[PDB]
């Protein structure tokens, strides 16, 4: 409201290039081309009118595309997480006992798939969903190289996550997960990105959650007016650089990514989710792959698979690491900072 | 060695519009920069210090501007008076510098 | 000041005259249509270009 | 494009007037000109002992 630091105050308010671009056109002249040569309320309310009108005599900012979807509250709890968590879609899984038939290779249990996912419907019930990506991560806990903190991530989910035995919730999810893997269905193929968190509407046995599918996180009004505000988590077993893995230290913007890692073997299959920060095009990223996880080349067709997730406009990106707090548990979390969502598809293997 | 330092650069060119000076006013012909580590030590046996506060100059430069004056300027209708007028927003134009 | 000088000279100096030269119109527009080896090359052993 | 200035907060010192008159060796000479020694052949100075 016209404060006296004026040529900042007046560059926040959207300039001097608009007054003097409509200088020349509309300030000056007849040219373009001529001839040659009651007590308490109203006046709260009333101003309320005029803050209408103060909403309307004026309207960088940066631009959106939110989305909501009313989503089951059985695999994923937005009330447990916090606003700034990933988010996952699927397919429906009745196209999953159809395409087991025909992707698994000979020789492998077809029957496993729609057998697994059955036993999940009848585990977290004693409808195309959402995975959130916290609750991913204590499923896919068993084949990571940092076990402790997955361990921290399974934790808060036994004790937060809406729904009778969560940790049955889990071991069920996590069985279902090697019964993707195991008849070829590979979970790229049904986990499509949904966007960052930024509130949700409660009610029962299923949630109306809103995200941005595309665009930047931290200026989205949330609702609360005192924090509009709310930063990206990650669990530290999926946070994975290629800046000191590779000796890039050089600034530039850093993009985000999601990686699959898989393992092919009789009944033994691993899974792994990891969050790629990287410095690269996303076409010279597959000889990065190769460098780092050559171990389940061997004992497995790729063994990875990755889309774009979302990019840092930083020039020198911040990151964080600390211990927040999901109720009473610590977990060791890497928060991001400044991230501005641009999903894309997934690559293949076979 | 101290002795060589200072005499050991020519001096320059320019000469300023004003001259740091001590109280007394005398003028001012250079600058040791060092670290304090060295300072400490140099104050206390090998030198001593004459003056304490001493005056200085404040307001910057600006320059004098003779340029290569160019026109556009803007006509309707080509007469003698019309295209004079170049030749008088020249004028215009120089007598604006001084 | 010198600089004035000389815009007042071209300000209060004869400007033009009247001269006979033939003036064709071709075209829209005019021309002065000219042939020189009279008023010069004539009675000069300089060959007329 | 060409520009041009001048500052106002330092000038020049071109010329170092050096006269010999200033100098501590001007002791060891006796300076007396001519205005006519160009002129002269061999001029000769007497001592008496």
């Amino acid at each position: 409201t016209k404060p006296l630091p004026t040529a900042p105050m007046a560059w926040a308010e959207s300039s001097p290039r608009e007054l003097a671009g409509h200088a020349p056109l509309r300030r000056v002249l007849r040219p373009p081309i001529a001839r040659r040569d009651t007590r308490a309320t109203r006046d709260d309310t009333e101003q309320a009118v005029d803050k209408i009108l103060r909403g309307a005599r004026r309207a960088g900012a940066p631009r959106y595309h939110l989305t909501r979807q009313v989503t089951l509250t059985d695999l994923c709890q937005p009330n447990a997480e916090r606003a700034g968590a990933l988010l996952l879609a699927l397919r429906h899984p009745t196209d999953l006992p159809h395409l087991a038939r025909h992707r698994a290779p000979p020789g492998r249990q077809t029957e496993r798939l729609a057998e697994a996912w059955g036993q999940l419907l009848e585990a977290s019930a004693l409808r195309a969903g959402l995975v959130s990506f916290n609750f991913l991560v204590a499923a896919c806990a068993a084949a990571y190289d940092a076990r402790d903190a997955a361990e921290a991530v399974r934790a808060h989910i036994t004790t937060n996550y809406g729904g009778t035995r969560a940790g049955a919730r889990l071991d069920r999810f996590s069985e279902c997960l090697r019964a993707m893997v195991h008849t070829h269905v590979f979970p790229h193929e049904v986990m499509r990105f949904f966007g960052g968190l930024v509130s949700w509407v409660t009610q029962d046995e299923l949630a109306s959650v809103t995200a941005v599918c595309s665009g930047p996180q931290e200026a989205t009004h949330t609702g609360h007016p005192g924090r509009p505000r709310s930063a990206v988590t990650i669990p530290a077993c999926a946070f994975v650089d290629l800046d000191a893995e590779l000796c890039l230290g050089g600034p530039g913007a850093a993009f985000l990514y999601l990686v699959f890692t898989y393992r092919q073997c009789r009944d033994q299959e691993l899974c792994c989710v990891y969050v790629v920060k990287s410095q690269l095009p996303p076409r010279g990223l597959e000889a990065a792959l190769e460098r780092l996880f050559g171990r389940l080349r061997i004992t497995n067709c790729t063994y990875a698979a990755f889309a774009e997730l979302g990019v840092m406009p930083d020039d020198s990106p911040r990151c964080l690491h600390r211990t927040e707090r999901f109720g009473a548990v610590g977990v060791p979390v890497v928060i991001l900072e400044g991230v501005v969502w641009r999903p894309g598809g997934w690559r293949a293997c076979a | 060695w101290l002795v060589d330092l200072t005499t050991a650069t020519q001096p320059s060119v320019a000469v300023p519009r004003l001259t740091h000076a001590d109280t007394r006013g005398r003028p001012v012909d250079g600058v040791l920069v060092t670290t304090a580590a060295i300072k400490q030590r140099l104050l206390q046996s090998f030198l001593k210090v004459e003056d304490t506060e001493a005056d200085v100059p404040v307001t910057y430069g600006e320059m004098v501007l003779n340029g290569a004056n160019l026109v556009t300027a803007l006509v309707m209708g080509k007469a003698v008076r019309s295209l004079d007028d170049v030749g008088r927003h020249l004028l215009e134009m120089q007598e604006e510098q001084l | 000041e010198a600089n004035r000088e000389t815009l007042d000279e071209l300000e209060s100096a004869p400007q033009t005259t009247r001269v006979r030269a033939d003036l064709v119109a071709i075209g829209d527009r005019l021309v002065f249509l000219e042939a020189l080896e009279k008023r010069i090359y004539a009675a000069t052993n300089v060959p007329y270009p | 494009d060409v520009e041009f200035d001048a500052l106002l907060g330092s000038y020049c010192n071109t010329l170092s007037l050096v006269r010999f008159l200033e100098l501590g060796l001007s002791v060891a000479c006796v300076c007396t000109k001519f205005p006519e020694l160009a002129y002269m052949n061999e001029g000769r100075v007497q001592f008496e002992v």
